[PDB]
DNA sequence: CTCAAGTATCGTAGCCTGGTCATTAC
DNA sequence: GTAAGCTAGTATTGACGATACTTGAG
RNA sequence: AAAGACCAGGC
C-alpha cells in the first residue's frame, strides 16, 4: 500500500474553522472574598466542624 | 487504458467489449475497475 | 492533492487528519491572507501567502 | 401552484407572520407577473440582473435560464416580501392555513416563529410543512385578505 | 453447607464468568442455526421415507432410498469451483446446494432431485472449517436468495402434544399429526330440556361414548365408571352418565351383546363422506390414540379424557388460554422447511406419475429415471417462496401465510443482531385480539416484555431474552429408562383400579403410573445433573392433577438457572474461567422450560436475596437478561417511563449511524452510512461485560448541558457547538450504489455524444474511479445500439465522487454493473438526534465556541438541551447516567493520598441493579464537584458569572438517519 | 478508526498518546492512573482515550 | 467561498445616524463586528460622565453587525463620548501591553 | 297469514402519506 | 385452464352491525 | 401500466 500527497498550508483565524485556532483551552475566574464570622465559629463544637469542612 | 482486476486472484483482464464477464486464470465473474493515476483536489476541512 | 492512497481509509478522512495537525507559525502575523494576495494565484508555494508540503 | 415539503425549526428573531425559505427551494420556485405599466423598469431590473427565470409572450413559452413590452407573463425566482400559505399536513390539522411573508436563507429548514407552534399544532422533533404558493392575483387577495395572522387573531373554536 | 462463607462477590464474579461461558458456547444465533442443523441431518430423511413408496397402474412401482446433500459449488467451466455466499451477493445469485436421492424401480441409480438455499454458517456452509469474503461483525443465520439477504421469523403455534379443553359447547380435543386423528369428546345437548350428554366426533361420525366404551372392550357398567373415576358425589355427573347410558340404550338394541356395537361402529363409520380404506379393527389399531398398544389402553385413556371434561366442568379444573406460552411451540427453519418441502415433493410425485403412465402403456420403452422427474418444481418452490414471503399454512391445505420472511437490514451491527432474534404470533384480522398484544407472566426470562413494535404488530411481535434457548427433538428412546426411577407398566385387564398412583405422560401419551411421585420427579432431576438422561427434557409434577408430565419435543423455550443445593461445589474447585459443558456437568447449573419453572422458587438474582434466607430452589445469573438484547445494554432502563424505553430499543438504536462493516470493498449495498470516530460508552453493564461487542453502540460521547439558548432549543430543539463539530464530532460518511443490468440489443457504452452529461465516462461506459460526479451527469451509459439508448441519471440530489465499479455476470447469461458514489457529511440544521432514553429532537442552532457559557476549566458543551423537557417526558434515567459517567471520566483528586485511588469507582448502572443515588453523589463528592450535579458557568458573550447553576456532564448521542436535505421536496 | 487528532471539545492535541496509553495499560495501570500519568486534567480529554474503539487493525486483516 | 468573514462590502464600515425624536442621541451601525467590540465600547462608554444611555445590539444573531445607540447630555455630543471611548481604550490597552512584556521579561 | 324472531349469513371493520420489491409459466 | 392432487368430508384467534329467512296467531 | 407485499414517519 502506499501514500503521496502535496499539500499547501495557509493563514487564518479560528473564527472560521477550528484549526487555525491557537488555544487548547483558555479561560478566566473571579477571584473570590470568603469572610467567616469568628464570633459565630466559636459556636460549633468541633465535630460539627467537620461536618461543616 | 481501461483495464480491469479479478476480485478472487487479481489478473489484470483488459475488456474493450462487452462478451463476457469473466476472469481467464480463475473462471470466476467478479471484476474491478482499477483505479489509474490522476491527482484529485480535496479542502482539508 | 492526493496522487496514490492504497490505504484502507479515504482521503477525506485523511485530508480532515492533516488539516489539524498543529504547525509553527511564527510569521502568521506578518504573511497575509490568500483572498488578498496578488503575487500569485494560490496553486503552489509563493511567500506572503502559501507553504507546500 | 407549486408546492414544497421540508422540515421546520424555529427562530424567535424574526416576526410572527414572516416565515424562512431555503435557497435551494426559493430558486426553482417561481412566480407569474403580467408586465404592464408602473413596473417596467422594476421588473426590466430583474431580468437583467438575471432573477426572472422564465417567460411567455403570447403563449410559445420561450426560456431564458429580450426587452420587456406591456402584455407578457414574467416567471421571476422567489424573493422577500412575496407570500406563500402554510399547512402541516391535516390528519386532525382541519384549521390550521396560515398565509406568512417570506424571506430566504442558507439553510435546509424552514423557520417559523415558536409563538407559531400552536396554531399548527406542531414542534420540532422531526415534523415537516407543505408551503404552496398562490399564482393568480385573485388567489394572492383570497389568501392575503382571509388567512393573514392579524385577520385570524382571535380563534373561531373558543 | 451454609453459603454466607462463600460470600456475595465471590458469587458475583462466579455469575459473570458463567454468563461469559454461555456466550461463548452459544452465541446469539444458535437457534436458527440448532434448527437447520437438524433439518439436514435428520428431518430431510423423514422426509424421503414417511412420503413412503409408490405404484402407477393404468404394475410399475418405485421406492425413495437414501438423500444426500453436497457442498455448493458452481459450474461455469467444466472445473468445480468453490462458492462462496459474498459470490452469490455480488453476482445476483441464489446460494444453494444439491440434493441427490437413490430410487429403485420396478416393473437403481442416483437421480438429482433439486436445489435447497443454504444457511450462512450452517453444515453445508463454505465458510465453516480474516478469510476473504468475510465480515468481523457477522455471524450466520442467513440466506442469500436471488442476491438479497433473507431471514426467518420464528411462528408461534399452539403445543398438540396436551389435550384441550374449551367451554363453548365445553369440548375435550385430541390432535396429533395424521388429520384422521382427531378426537373429540363434547358434553351437550342433542335435541323438554335434556340432560347434558356424552358425544364422540371420531372420523367425521357422532357416536355415543357408552358404545365406544362397550366397542373397545369393556364389560360392565361398574368398571366403565370405574374408568372415568368420578372422585364421588356431584350429582350433574352422575347424571349426566346415567343419561348417556340411556340414551346409548335408545340408539342400539342390546349393543352390550357380542359384537353388537362393534358392528354398530361399522354402520357408523362406512356410510360417512370419503370412508376410511379399512374395517373398525384396524381403522382402531391406526387411527384411535396412535402410540397405545392395546383396545385396553385406548378404553383407560378415553375414561382419563372424560375425567377431564367432567373435572373442567365442575369448576376444579380451569380452561386453557391461548396466551400462556407453556401452552405454545415455536416453529423455525426446520420446522418451516420440511412444511414446505412436502408440498412440492407431493407436487414432483403427482407429475411423475401421470408422465409415466403413458409410456408403460407403451410397452417398457421406459427411460432412464431422470426424465421422469423434473428437478426444477422443488427448486422453484422453495426460492419463489422464499423470493415473494408466501410460506405455507400450518394446517389449511392449499393456503399461504405472510409473515414468515423478512428482509435483513444492514444500517448497524444492531439492527441484523435483532432481526434474527424474533418470534410472531400471526392473528386473522389485526385489530381485533385478545390478550395476545400484551405481556403475560410466562414470558418471563424468556422473551422481553419492554421491547415491541408500535404500529399494527405491537405486541404480536415478540424478541427473545438474552439467555433465551429454543429446544430440539431428542433422537434417543427416553421412555425405557423411566422404569429405573420407579415407574411400572400399565397392565392390561381394564378390570383392576389405580387409585392413588400418578399418571405419567410423555409427550401426550400415557405410558405408566407411579406410587410415590415426590421421589420418582426428584430422581429423575438428579439423575439429569449427572448426564445420564437427555438435558433437554422437562419435568413437571402436578399436584392437583395427580399426574407427572415429560416433554422431549422441539420448540420450547429454555433459560439456565443455577441449582442451589449443588452450589457448593465451586469452593473446592479451582475459579479458571469455566466452560459451560462443565458447569452443566456437575450440575451447578441447568435448562429449564416454560412449565418445568412453575415447580420452582427462584431467588431475584440478587445474591443477597439468596443468601439471606435459604428459601429457594434456584436463583438467576441476572436479572437484565430478562430483557432483549437492545434494551439489556441501556443505563438505567427501570428508570424511564415504558414508552420511551420502547422508542429507544426498538426504533432509534435501528436507525443510529455508528459501525457498518471491517469489509467494505465487497459491499454492494444500497445505502452505507458510518460515522468517521465510533466511541464506546463510559457506563458498563452486565451484558456489554458479558457480551464483549463494541458494535452494540452507535453514537458518540457528547458533552451535554441542560440550559435555555436565546429561545433556539424550544419544542425538542437541541443547540450544537461548531468546534467540536469541526474537530470531527458526528461526521459521517455515506456510500450510494446503482446499479444496472443486460443481456449477455441493449449494452453498456458511451451512448457518443451528451443526450444527458457525459465527461467522466470511458469506451465502456462507467465512468473513472475518483471522478467528481453531479447531479443531472450519467452514471451508467446503457447505450442501445445506434442510438435510442436508456442510461441512468443521477437525480436531483444525487452527488458524489466514485469509489468502486463492479461488473458481475450471472449463469444463465445476465451482465451486472454497480457504482458506488461516497459522501461526507457533518450535521446540518435539520439533523436529527437522539440520547439513549428515547428523547429525540432536531438540531435547530449550530453556536460558536467562544459564545457558548464556560466553566473555571475552559470546558465548554457540545449539545444544550432545554429543561421543560425532563418534568414532562417521565426520564430521569438521563439525569442519573450523565452524573455517573461525569464521576468516571474525572481525576480523583486524592485527599487520603493512597496509592489505589481508582479501586472504588462505580461504573455499571446494569438494569435492575441500578447504584443508589448515594453513590453516585459521593462518588461526584470524591472527585471535587457538588453532590446535585451542576455547576456554576460564566457567560459567554458578556463575561459576567450567571444566577443559575447549570446541570453538565457526558451522555452517549445518536445520529439517526434522518437527515434534512433529503427531505426537502418540490412539486 | 484511528485515535483523533484533538479531543472534540477543548482542542487538546492527543493523536500523539494511544500507544503510550496502551503500554501504561499493559505494565497493570487502572485507567484513572494511567491518564494522570500522560497528562491528561480535564474530563473531556479524559473520554476521548477512555472511549475510542480501535478499528483499524480489525480494517487491516479484511481486505 | 469562505471570504465574507471580515471584509465589507462597498458600505462604509461605520455609518452614523442622528435620530429624530430625542435630541443629543445616536446610532452607530457597525459592519462585521459582534460582541468583542460592542460589549468594551459599551462598558468603556458607561464611565463617562456625559453619557446617559449606551447600549448595543446585535440585530439578529446570526448577522455579524451590531449596532450602537448612545444618549449624551449637552456638555458633550455622542460622536465626542464615542471618540473619546476608543482612544481611551487604546491608551488602557497600551498600558497593558507595556506592564505585560516587563512581567515576561521578568520571568524569563 | 304476517311480525318477530332465532338464527343465517355478509362484510367491514383505522387511514393517510412516503420509500422499496418482485410480479406463472403454462 | 389452470381452481389451484381430491380435499376435505366442521372437527384451531375476531367480532359486531346489517340484511334475510321459518316459525304461531290473532 | 395496474394491483399485491414490506418498511418508515405521523394522526
Ligand atoms: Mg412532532
Ligand atoms: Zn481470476
Ligand atoms: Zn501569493
Ligand atoms: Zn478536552
Amino acid at each position: 500500500q502506499e501514500l503521496k500527497l502535496r499539500a499547501i498550508a495557509r493563514k487564518g483565524i479560528g473564527k472560521d474553522h477550528a484549526k487555525w485556532s491557537p488555544a487548547a483551552t483558555v479561560t478566566f475566574m473571579y477571584e473570590p472574598d470568603i469572610i467567616i464570622n469568628e464570633d459565630m465559629m466559636d459556636t460549633l463544637t468541633d465535630d460539627e466542624k467537620i461536618d461543616l469542612i | 487504458p481501461v483495464t480491469y482486476v479479478c476480485g478472487d486472484c487479481g489478473q489484470e483482464n483488459t475488456l474493450k467489449s462487452g462478451d463476457v464477464i469473466q476472469c481467464r486464470e480463475c473462471g470466476y465473474r467478479i471484476l474491478y475497475k482499477k483505479r489509474t493515476r490522476r491527482v484529485v483536489q480535496y479542502e482539508a476541512r | 492533492e492526493i496522487e496514490v492512497n492504497s490505504s484502507v481509509l479515504n482521503d477525506e478522512f485523511i485530508a480532515h487528519r492533516l488539516g489539524l495537525i498543529p504547525l509553527t507559525s511564527e510569521r502568521a502575523m506578518s504573511m497575509r491572507f490568500s483572498r488578498d494576495c496578488d503575487a500569485c494565484d494560490g496553486d503552489g508555494q509563493c511567500e506572503f501567502c502559501s507553504v507546500e508540503f | 401552484g407549486f408546492s414544497s415539503r421540508s422540515v421546520i425549526t424555529g427562530d424567535a428573531f424574526r416576526n410572527v407572520n414572516e416565515v424562512g425559505i431555503p435557497m435551494e427551494i426559493a430558486h426553482r420556485i417561481t412566480f407569474e407577473e403580467r408586465v404592464s405599466v408602473h413596473n417596467i423598469g422594476y421588473l426590466q431590473e430583474l431580468v437583467d440582473n438575471k432573477m426572472c427565470l422564465s417567460y411567455t409572450q403570447g403563449s410559445t413559452t420561450y426560456s431564458l435560464r429580450t426587452v420587456l413590452k406591456p402584455g407578457q407573463i414574467v416567471h421571476r425566482r422567489v424573493m422577500d416580501g412575496d407570500v406563500v400559505f402554510i399547512n402541516r399536513p391535516p390528519t386532525t390539522h382541519k384549521h390550521s392555513l396560515q398565509a406568512l411573508r417570506v424571506y430566504v436563507h442558507e439553510d435546509n429548514t424552514v423557520k417559523i416563529n415558536p409563538l407559531m407552534c400552536g396554531p399548527l399544532s406542531a414542534d420540532f422533533d422531526g415534523d415537516c410543512v407543505h408551503l404552496f404558493y398562490p399564482q393568480s392575483l385573485t388567489a394572492k387577495a383570497e389568501v392575503l385578505e382571509l388567512f393573514s395572522v392579524d385577520k385570524q387573531l382571535r380563534s373561531s373554536h373558543t | 453447607v451454609d453459603l454466607r462463607d462463600l460470600g456475595e462477590p465471590f458469587l458475583q464474579s462466579f455469575c459473570k464468568k458463567a454468563a461469559t461461558s454461555f456466550f461463548d458456547e452459544y452465541g446469539l444465533v444458535s437457534h436458527q442455526l440448532n434448527s437447520y442443523n437438524f433439518f439436514i441431518e435428520h428431518g430431510l430423511q423423514s422426509v424421503f421415507e414417511s412420503s413412503g413408496e409408490m405404484l402407477v397402474e393404468p404394475y410399475a412401482t418405485v421406492k425413495f432410498g437414501e438423500v444426500s446433500v453436497d457442498k455448493p459449488t458452481l459450474y461455469s467451466d467444466d472445473k468445480e469451483l468453490v462458492f462462496l455466499p459474498w459470490h452469490a451477493r455480488l453476482q445476483n445469485m441464489t446460494y444453494s446446494a444439491r440434493m441427490k436421492v437413490n430410487v429403485d424401480v420396478e416393473v437403481t441409480q442416483d437421480i438429482p432431485i433439486g436445489r435447497i438455499p443454504v444457511m450462512v454458517k450452517s453444515v453445508l456452509c463454505n465458510t465453516t472449517e480474516y478469510r476473504k469474503g468475510e465480515c468481523a461483525f457477522d455471524q450466520g443465520g442467513y440466506f442469500v436468495i436471488k442476491g438479497a439477504e433473507k431471514v426467518f421469523i420464528a411462528q408461534e403455534q399452539i403445543c398438540t402434544k396436551r389435550l384441550w379443553i374449551s367451554n363453548s359447547p365445553w369440548t375435550v380435543s385430541y390432535r396429533s399429526e395424521t388429520k384422521r386423528n382427531r378426537f373429540i369428546v363434547r358434553l351437550s345437548e342433542n335435541q323438554k330440556r335434556k340432560e347434558k350428554v356424552l358425544t364422540v366426533y371420531f372420523l367425521s361420525t357422532e357416536i355415543p361414548v357408552w358404545v365406544l366404551f362397550f366397542a373397545l372392550g369393556v364389560a360392565s357398567d361398574k368398571e366403565a365408571v370405574d374408568l372415568i373415576a368420578f372422585d364421588g358425589g356431584d350429582a350433574s355427573i352422575t347424571n349426566s352418565v346415567v343419561a348417556s347410558i340411556q340414551e346409548a340404550d335408545s340408539v342400539c338394541e342390546d349393543f352390550r351383546h357380542g359384537r353388537n356395537a362393534l358392528a354398530y361402529v361399522e354402520q357408523q363409520i362406512k356410510g360417512t363422506k370419503f370412508p376410511p380404506g379399512e374395517s373398525v379393527d384396524e381403522c382402531l389399531s391406526l387411527y384411535l390414540f396412535p402410540g397405545l398398544k392395546s383396545l385396553t389402553q385406548k378404553a383407560r385413556f378415553l375414561g382419563y379424557m372424560v375425567k377431564c371434561l367432567f373435572s373442567a366442568y365442575a369448576g376444579k379444573r380451569k380452561c386453557e388460554n391461548r396466551d400462556n406460552f407453556r401452552n405454545k411451540r415455536i416453529e423455525l427453519a426446520g420446522e418451516l422447511l420440511e412444511r414446505e418441502l412436502r408440498v412440492h415433493l407431493a407436487h414432483a410425485r403427482r407429475t411423475m406419475t401421470k408422465a409415466m403412465q403413458r409410456h408403460l402403456t407403451g410397452d417398457g420403452d421406459l427411460k432412464p429415471i431422470e426424465h421422469y422427474l423434473d428437478a426444477s418444481i422443488i427448486t422453484n418452490g422453495l426460492s419463489r417462496a422464499f423470493s415473494t414471503g408466501a410460506w405455507c399454512h400450518p394446517f389449511r391445505k392449499m393456503e399461504r401465510v405472510s409473515g414468515v420472511v423478512a428482509n435483513l437490514g444492514r444500517a448497524n451491527p444492531l439492527q441484523s443482531l435483532i432481526d434474527l432474534r424474533r418470534t410472531r404470533q400471526q392473528v386473522l384480522y389485526t385489530g381485533r385480539v385478545g390478550d395476545a398484544r400484551y405481556p403475560h407472566p410466562s414470558h418471563w426470562g424468556r422473551l422481553c416484555f419492554l421491547s415491541t413494535p408500535d404500529g399494527e404488530n405491537c405486541g404480536l411481535v415478540k424478541n427473545l431474552s438474552l439467555l433465551g434457548l429454543v429446544s430440539t427433538q431428542i433422537m434417543e428412546p427416553v421412555v425405557e429408562e423411566l422404569f429405573d426411577s420407579g415407574m411400572e407398566e400399565l397392565m392390561d385387564d381394564t378390570s383392576t383400579p389405580l387409585s392413588g398412583k400418578h399418571k405419567v405422560l410423555l409427550n401426550g401419551d400415557w405410558v405408566g403410573v407411579c406410587s410415590d411421585s415426590d421421589y420418582f420427579v426428584a430422581d429423575l432431576k438428579s439423575r439429569r445433573r449427572q448426564s445420564e438422561l437427555p438435558r433437554q427434557m422437562e419435568i413437571k409434577l402436578d399436584k392437583d392433577d395427580k399426574e407427572v408430565r415429560i416433554f422431549t419435543d422441539a420448540g420450547r423455550l429454555l433459560r439456565p438457572l443455577l441449582v442451589v443445593e449443588n452450589l457448593h461445589k465451586l469452593k473446592q474447585s479451582k475459579p479458571s474461567k469455566y466452560t459451560f459443558e462443565h458447569l452443566l456437568d456437575q450440575g451447578i447449573l441447568e435448562l429449564i422450560g416454560i412449565e418445568e419453572e412453575e415447580d420452582c422458587t427462584t431467588a431475584w438474582g440478587t445474591k443477597q436475596l439468596l443468601k439471606q434466607q435459604k428459601s429457594y430452589t434456584h436463583c438467576e445469573l441476572d436479572l437484565s437478561f430478562l430483557l432483549g438484547v437492545s434494551c439489556a445494554i441501556v443505563p438505567f432502563a427501570n428508570h424511564d417511563h415504558g414508552r420511551r424505553v420502547l422508542y429507544q430499543s426498538q426504533k432509534h438504536c435501528q436507525q443510529a449511524i455508528g459501525f457498518c462493516s471491517t469489509n467494505p470493498n465487497i459491499r454492494c449495498d444500497t445505502l452505507s452510512q458510518q460515522l468517521f470516530y465510533p466511541q464506546r460508552p463510559l457506563f458498563k453493564t452486565m451484558a456489554s461485560e458479558c457480551l464483549q461487542k463494541d458494535v452494540l453502540f452507535n453514537g458518540q460521547n457528547a458533552i451535554v448541558a441542560v440550559n435555555v439558548h436565546l429561545g433556539f432549543n424550544q419544542e425538542d430543539s437541541i443547540v450544537m457547538n461548531k468546534a467540536s463539530l469541526e474537530r470531527g464530532m458526528f461526521r459521517s460518511e455515506q456510500i450510494r450504489s446503482y446499479k444496472a443490468d443486460v443481456d449477455s440489443v441493449v449494452q453498456f457504452g458511451k451512448t457518443h455524444s451528451k443526450i444527458g452529461r457525459v465527461d467522466s465516462l470511458d469506451d465502456d461506459g462507467f465512468p473513472f474511479v475518483g471522478a467528481n460526479m453531479h447531479s443531472g451527469d450519467i452514471v451508467i451509459g446503457r447505450c442501445t445500439e445506434s442510438g435510442t439508448d436508456h442510461s441512468v441519471k443521477l437525480k436531483h440530489t444525487e452527488r458524489g465522487i466514485v469509489q468502486k465499479v463492479v461488473l458481475s455476470s450471472n449463469d444463465d447469461g445476465k451482465n451486472y454493473a454497480t457504482v458506488s458514489l461516497r459522501q461526507v457529511r457533518s450535521p446540518c440544521l435539520g439533523d436529527k438526534f437522539s440520547s439513549m432514553h428515547g428523547q429525540k429532537g432536531v438540531l435547530g442552532y449550530i453556536e460558536e465556541q467562544e459564545n457558548f457559557a464556560f466553566t473555571n476549566q475552559g470546558i465548554v458543551p457540545d449539545i444544550v438541551i432545554n429543561p421543560h423537557a425532563f418534568p414532562s417526558r417521565q426520564t430521569p434515567g438521563q439525569l442519573l447516567e450523565a452524573a455517573l459517567s461525569k464521576g468516571i471520566a474525572c481525576p480523583m483528586q486524592k485527599k487520603k493520598g493512597k496509592s489505589d485511588a481508582y479501586s472504588k469507582v462505580t461504573r455499571h448502572a446494569t438494569p435492575f441493579s441500578t447504584p443508589s443515588v448515594d453513590d453516585i453523589t459521593d462518588q461526584l463528592h470524591r472527585a471535587g464537584f457538588s453532590r446535585s450535579g451542576n455547576e456554576r458557568v460564566y457567560n459567554g458573550r458578556t463575561g459576567e458569572m450567571m444566577r443559575s447553576l447549570i446541570f453538565m456532564g457526558p451522555n452517549f448521542y445518536q445520529r439517526l438517519i434522518h437527515m434534512s436535505e433529503d427531505k426537502v421536496k418540490f412539486r | 478508526m484511528i485515535i483523533p487528532v484533538r479531543c472534540f471539545t477543548c482542542g487538546k492535541v492527543i493523536g500523539n498518546k494511544w500507544d503510550t496509553y496502551l503500554d501504561l495499560l499493559q505494565a497493570d495501570y487502572t485507567e484513572g492512573d494511567a491518564l494522570d500519568a500522560i497528562g491528561l486534567v480535564r474530563y473531556c480529554c479524559r473520554r476521548m482515550l477512555m472511549t475510542h474503539v480501535d478499528l483499524i487493525e480489525k480494517l487491516l486483516n479484511y481486505n | 467561498r469562505y471570504e465574507r468573514f471580515v471584509v465589507p462590502e462597498g458600505t462604509k464600515k461605520v455609518s452614523y445616524e442622528r435620530d429624530t425624536k430625542i435630541i443629543n442621541a445616536a446610532s452607530f451601525t457597525i459592519e462585521r463586528e459582534d460582541h468583542t467590540i460592542g460589549n468594551i465600547v459599551r462598558m468603556q462608554l458607561h464611565r463617562d460622565e456625559n453619557v446617559l444611555f449606551a447600549g448595543y445590539q446585535l440585530p439578529h444573531p446570526l448577522k455579524y453587525k451590531i449596532i450602537v445607540r448612545i444618549h449624551t447630555t449637552s456638555q458633550s455630543s455622542p460622536m465626542q463620548a464615542y471618540n473619546q471611548a476608543i482612544n481611551d481604550l487604546d491608551k488602557e490597552l497600551d498600558f497593558l501591553k507595556s506592564q505585560f512584556e516587563a512581567e515576561v521579561a521578568k520571568f524569563s
